[PDB]
């Protein structure tokens, strides 16, 4: 019964800061099944880390994710106009669950 | 004609530098074949290395992405220990999983393709297919991704059919000239068992396997080549040889049943019975296939709660990659040898500056005299390779 | 080039039945898993459903539970979301999304996603 | 030492995977021949493959416009089955038209070379050219495109002089040690007789041809050894095998004459008979080389009313491209059994994306064990490929 | 074990296509050697081809300049007939002039390297250096650039040394396993003999030579195994070989003396005799090495003013360029085959959109059946390769 | 079976050019290992290349740095004699540091690899690692570098393990089929030895190897195969072969002690006596590895104080690079041949024009009859090579 709790809610930034993505889970996974995925409006959801910390085929170098146990982050070094979306941690074993979600917001 | 491994085992005080392809570090200007799951088998005159290719080269469009195991274009590739992958190696059969037998007549592949739900085990003995079987779990059908082991002319292989974490079906198939006669479903305290280091104990086969839901503990089986009947348990050794796995002080086995510590994961890995003791060995990183070590633990095979190690030797050092690792036995003058072959994975999913995944080997043989120290990574800079 | 196609989505009526599809164009549905993700109208991501390379559903949605049958058929390289007794909780845009199962690896994450079906339940 | 083919044929389940050579995915980064209208054959110890070359690489300035099928350049390549045809391999030949045998002590080659309308068919025995025959009919003369068939030292090879077309002049020369010994015109109902499968029906030959004038059926030409006596019919079995054709509700054969049904082209393929069932494959589109399918036909060598399908292997799916198909035949320990291969054309005049046109091989070979399903197709992307 | 050649000539209406290389066409993808001077030579079980290489491939920036016909950079390569000379090529000596024997045991090259005054011609058997000679006349110390020819045991090879435009010192050296045992000075009266195309007509060797100083009939030498006897003449054939020569309304010959008719330069060539009749090969174009025509003389052996031809067969189109052609012997199963290879010379000093002077060879032999027409070029377009 | 080399020496008046590699030339274009300290060995049939790979091909980003002695990626590369080390060459073992052997039956390598300071000498025999031995003196454990020699089926190597510029441990290693049977610490006059270059001198075996802590004269060890004893002295000719040294006019020599001249540093030389005089070969620089001349010294073998030398051949000319160099023994049809070969070092530390560190070799072998002059260099031009 993982709850995945992303920390930060519609946070906001600028093209070229750092933004920090954190995905609580309620107990240990067990695992490295721990993946993040961009969903911009309008668009299909788009799989940007995989096993919490392994970049997926031709996702920018900004894009960085670490974490174990129950405390999961991904970072985006430097935002840039394309990166602002919501954001899911989902856990892919067992038991399947998604988070929340968080968006960015442009300031 | 037909080897019998009747020999006695070598007296082993640790093991030798033995064979290196550089195939990675040959990529980089030359055309080498993608490949993974590697394994080292010998007929009665030289040694042979085999891989599982991904139909491409690494210096090519289709290298990208190829870190999934089971596509319609990978075969099992054959060279002579030494040669490198080149596009003069032999593919012998389409294979996703594959495991190779010299009996001392002629060579028998294992190879398994197709669909998940429907793969066929192709028998190709003296280069002709003289048996095949389906899938009876109806799930991803593997095998060894090692040598397999003949007594006799009579082979015997493991098979595992089922989820490596749900329920799971592993038969032992006795096959002679490459026809199975005869099928044996598993038995014993073993439940998880998948890609099995075999070597022949003469009268029997010993596997020590890998366990991938429950135990950090590797699983044995032992084969009676003469009753085919087969029998499961775990090595006692307090030092468990599966990567994940708790530290040295924190890790415990139990030897007939799984120890139930980290071992939701695991890694394809070797281990054989020196009296009461057990050479073995693993990666050096507890969590990751970084590093190997070999080491031999006192009274490991019979006595659990033994952390008593000796005769430790680094073959990769921590900071390098490693990955599966197997046995095979050569024979000897006098004795039967045992040596073992590491994996050096290369690519994608723990480095992300290349598109591939592929890997080198370097192979060990047990000695009897002495050794000095070193480590033998791969040695390829990702970073100025094609991506 | 992979691609996945989604379509059957429409208006249905409260405790109706639909039935979603999905068309594979490039890769093989027998080596790869397949899901079924929901984005409720306001609402994140959900896991609807998964299945095996094997044809086997492995998971079901708490709230689909009884009511979704998710089935594949390899020869037509396509994917089907049988909805049964739909409710006002069903209505959202459907993914089929495509993850891996590695026999050495394990699972891994869903790379390869579809455009999206809308459900719409209302009246 | 001569080869005789006395054993019975193996009990036939279905077909096992055997091969896969990757030839245009290797040839993205490497370099590899450009071939067409391959074959495999075997010697007593090992199966080998053969191509005619377009007398370049893939990566070569020289690949654009190897869609023309009679070249000054083409020659015979031969590779132990699995090598890929590489810069090593040995062009034993200069032929756009070929066919190869081992009678059990050497290899017989049959290259056909020179003008279109002179051409000139080369006897190539144990490495020497021992016999020569030139056209006459003064057309593109052509030959089986696959394995001839040797039964005690003496070799049959089926070939044809004339129009696509209409009626030709086909002839069956019987070749001992590389000599022609006899030459026997064809006789019997099959009308137009064009690139025979042969496989061993001992104590005669037995060739499925395609028919490119009037028919969707596949000719039959049987060959008797002891007294060189030449029969010919057609396959009766409802579900024709040849490309064009009629759908599988529309299809139709005589088991004596051409159906009349799409006969105006056709491409290589096979069939043998088990009993009165006959085991065929074809591609699965009617009109276009895409897909593979095996399956045998319940009483389709001898009804030609019967529609009755069993045993239906996938070996290319529907929508990738496959090409020539042809039999041959392996000796077991008991039996004889038949395997095919199946041609896999990439390139010009389908795919436009690329300058050349080659192919791929995938080999399956009989089997009375078990089996699953799969598909195995070529699997390069010419998108991404050089041109 | 030792080679006799005692059977009769082969009956021989013609040619039949036997091997083609494509080495210029796969140079333009893929590590091909840069070679010229090739030949053919055969052991009792299959033909090797010979080639001078150039110590370089030819997409290289040493394959610059490649028309220098001496350097210390060139070898010997040796790969079977039908193998281009790729990377894996096996260079058996270093040599700038070759001459390769088989005398049914094992292989003896004949290798000259060095400075030009100064040549050290070494003579390898089975691997070894047996003997070593130096020019005797302190100029380009040079060999047949073909197959010299063995019986019993005892092979024998045509030098030359001094001057090209002049009189030269030739010698016949007898070698057993290597050793010389002999060495006779040329007698008779051929004046000026250079790159001796020899056969074996038992119980002798004939040589057919060319002369680079006074004449465009062919030298002939017919060397006597038995007794160590050497006699010289001309070729009688009205048609003459040599190019450039004048045209076939206009020759003449003498064949006690050289026709003294454009004979300051010439080329490798070859010819045999069929009873009265002789078979030559020789470029189409009277000139220059453009092209390669085959046809027999009637009284063409014995008779000086014949100028009846028969048989004809173009090699190599008109405008296509050829160059050196030689003679090579196959032992049949009652009959001794002649066959010749041609040499298509590619690159510099005649084609100016390389850099590089390079070759590919076309082989034919004799045949008593029937042929066609046809015209086996090089093939490849220098337009589009790398210099 | 076994080899005795009971022949006696064959007669000598000098050296004919027998082998080049050219492989520099070839690396511009094609995938050439990198290697350094090769050699040469033959078993009784034909003549095998050695050579130190350093895991990687010129035309690659790893060649870079190539010009370090010990890494882990070295491996000893093993080709037939002419064949160049290209992507299909086997590497038969993990070394920095080999010698191989043929005792007539299989092939022995001693390979070393590993840490400097904690080494393992690996022996393989027949394709298996019989035996292992770890560094003694706890420094850079290192062997001859050529071929060792068996007679009897007992091989002999010669292995270093201390300082390079200091006393050292030299040991005489006596193996049988692969195992150590005997272990001789190096007694006799000569202080420091190091790479020997060992040929056959029955009954016993004869090494001349090179001094690089206080001798510019080479070290000689005479080793009975029978008895186990060990004599040592220095090459009494009073033109030295090691370099650095002086010049002819001031250089001296001692028969039983260095000659403190010029001996700090050395390179591998060979040398062998002819009766009393010696035949020997080094670099025509006095300084640095520049020309390569071989001669014979006139009582050069039992005379210290004798500069009068005859029969000179210039290898490599004095401008171009020269290395290593080393003897190897091939039996005759009644006498023992001579051979050496000659490493053309080009690339780093020298020439810095491109990156990487390589060699190519040359091959000369004596000969009983008459030879020219010439030079054989490595022939590459860095300037256009890819760095
Ligand atoms: C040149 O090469 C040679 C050959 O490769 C080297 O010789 C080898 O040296 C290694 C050094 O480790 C020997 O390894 C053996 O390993 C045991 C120690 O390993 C510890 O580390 C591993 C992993 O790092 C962990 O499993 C343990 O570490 C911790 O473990 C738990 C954690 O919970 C704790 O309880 C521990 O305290 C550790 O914190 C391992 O301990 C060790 O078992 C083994 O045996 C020696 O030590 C025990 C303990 O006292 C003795 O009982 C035993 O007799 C050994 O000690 C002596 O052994 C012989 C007896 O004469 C002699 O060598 C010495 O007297 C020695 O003191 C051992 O250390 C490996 O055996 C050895 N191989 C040989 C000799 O063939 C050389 O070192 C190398 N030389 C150089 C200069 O580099
Ligand atoms: C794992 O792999 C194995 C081995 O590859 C698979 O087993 C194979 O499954 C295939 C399925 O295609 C079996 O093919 C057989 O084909 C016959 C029907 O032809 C069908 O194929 C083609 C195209 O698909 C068409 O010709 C047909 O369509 C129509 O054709 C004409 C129209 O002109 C009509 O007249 C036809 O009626 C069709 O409508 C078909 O699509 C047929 O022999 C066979 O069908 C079985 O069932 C029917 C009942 O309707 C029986 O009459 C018939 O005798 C067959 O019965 C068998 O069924 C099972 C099979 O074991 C047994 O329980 C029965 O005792 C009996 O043997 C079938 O469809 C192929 O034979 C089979 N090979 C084997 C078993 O070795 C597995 O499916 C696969 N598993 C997976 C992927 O999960
Ligand atoms: C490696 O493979 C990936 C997957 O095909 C390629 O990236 C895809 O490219 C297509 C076309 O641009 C896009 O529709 C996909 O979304 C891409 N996938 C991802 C996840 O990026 C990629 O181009 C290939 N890389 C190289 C260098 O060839
Ligand atoms: C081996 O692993 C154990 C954990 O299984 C380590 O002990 C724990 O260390 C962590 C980190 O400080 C603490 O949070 C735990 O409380 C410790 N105890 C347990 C039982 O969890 C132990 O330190 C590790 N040993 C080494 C040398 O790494
Ligand atoms: C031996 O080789 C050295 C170089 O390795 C030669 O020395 C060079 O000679 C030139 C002559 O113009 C000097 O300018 C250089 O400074 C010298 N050294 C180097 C490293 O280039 C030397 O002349 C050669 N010959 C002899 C007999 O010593
Ligand atoms: C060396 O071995 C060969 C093997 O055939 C033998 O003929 C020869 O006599 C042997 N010589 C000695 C002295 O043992
Ligand atoms: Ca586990
Ligand atoms: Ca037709
Ligand atoms: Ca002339
Ligand atoms: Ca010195």
């Amino acid at each position: 019964e993982v709850v995945l709790t992303q920390s930060p809610g519609t946070l906001s930034l600028s093209p070229g800061e750092r933004a920090t993505l954190s995905c609580r889970a309620s107990q240990s996974l067990g695992t490295n099944y721990l993946a993040w995925y961009q969903h911009k409006p309008g668009q299909s959801p788009r799989l940007l880390i995989d096993g919490a910390s392994t970049r997926a085929i031709g996702i920018p170098d900004r894009f960085s994710a670490s974490g174990s146990g129950t405390d999961f982050t991904l970072t985006v070094s430097r935002l840039e106009p394309e990166d602002f979306a919501v954001y899911y941690c989902q856990h892919y074993g067992n038991p399947y669950t998604f988070g929340q979600g968080t968006k960015l917001e442009i300031k | 004609e037909y080897r019998n491994w009747s020999k006695p085992q070598c007296g082993i005080t640790g093991f030798a530098p033995f064979s290196k392809d550089n195939s990675i570090r040959l990529s980089a200007g030359g055309d080498i074949w993608v490949t993974r799951e590697p394994y080292v088998s010998c007929d009665p005159d030289k040694c042979y290395q085999f891989a599982l290719g991904q139909g491409t080269t690494l210096n090519n469009v289709h290298s990208n992405n190829t870190v999934r195991d089971r596509t319609p274009y990978r075969t099992l590739l054959m060279n002579e220990l030494g040669v490198p992958f080149h596009l003069g190696t032999k593919q012998v059969c389409i294979a996703w999983s594959s495991s190779s037998c010299h009996d001392g007549k002629a060579w028998l592949h294992v190879c398994i393709t197709g669909d998940d739900k429907n793969a066929t085990a192709s028998f190709i003995y003296n280069g002709r297919l003289v048996d095949s079987v389906v899938s009876w779990s109806k799930d991803i059908l593997r095998t060894q991704e090692s040598e397999c082991v003949c007594i006799n002319g009579t082979c015997t292989v493991v098979m595992t059919d089922g989820s490596a974490s749900g329920k799971a079906d592993t038969k032992i198939l006795f096959i002679e000239e490459g026809k199975i006669v005869h099928t044996s479903t598993l038995s014993g305290s073993a439940q998880h068992v998948e890609e099995c280091s075999c070597y022949p104990r003469y009268p029997g086969v010993r596997c020590v396997c890998r366990d991938n839901w429950k135990g950090s503990n590797r699983p044995i089986v032992d084969i009676n080549i003469k009753d085919h009947s087969i029998v499961s348990s775990y090595v006692c050794s307090g030092l468990v040889g599966d990567t994940p796995r708790k530290n040295d002080s924190s890790s415990s086995s139990h030897c007939l049943d799984p120890n139930n510590e980290e071992g939701g994961h695991g890694v394809k890995g070797w281990a054989f019975d020196d009296g009461n003791d057990v050479w073995m060995g693993r990666t050096i990183n507890e969590t990751s296939r970084l590093g190997y070590e070999t080491f031999k633990v006192i009274e490991g095979w019979s006595n659990p709660k033994s952390k008593l190690q000796t005769n430790r030797q680094v073959i990769v050092d921590r900071g390098d990659r490693s990955g599966y690792s197997g046995i095979f036995s050569v024979e000897g003058k006098s004795c039967i040898n045992r040596c073992f072959y590491v994996e050096l994975i290369r690519g994608r999913k723990e480095e992300t500056e290349v598109l591939w995944t592929s890997n080198s080997i370097v192979v060990f043989c047990g000695t009897s005299g002495t050794y000095g120290t070193g480590s033998w990574p791969d040695g390829a800079d990702l970073n100025l390779m094609p991506i | 080039e992979v691609q996945l196609v989604e379509s059957g989505g429409g208006l249905v009526q409260p405790g109706g039945s639909l039935r979603l599809s999905c068309a594979a164009s490039g890769f093989s549905f027998t080596t790869y898993e397949m899901n079924w993700v929901r984005q409720a109208p306001g609402k994140g991501l959900e896991w609807v459903s998964h299945i095996s390379s094997s044809g086997l559903v492995i998971y079901y949605a708490d709230s689909v539970k009884g009511r979704f049958t998710m089935s594949r058929d390899t020869a037509k390289n396509s994917l089907y979301l049988q909805m049964d007794s739909l409710t006002v909780a069903d209505t959202a845009v459907y993914y089929c999304a495509r993850h891996y199962f590695d026999r050495d690896w394990g699972y891994s994450g869903m790379d390869l996603w579809g455009q999206g079906t809308t459900v719409t339940v209302s009246s």
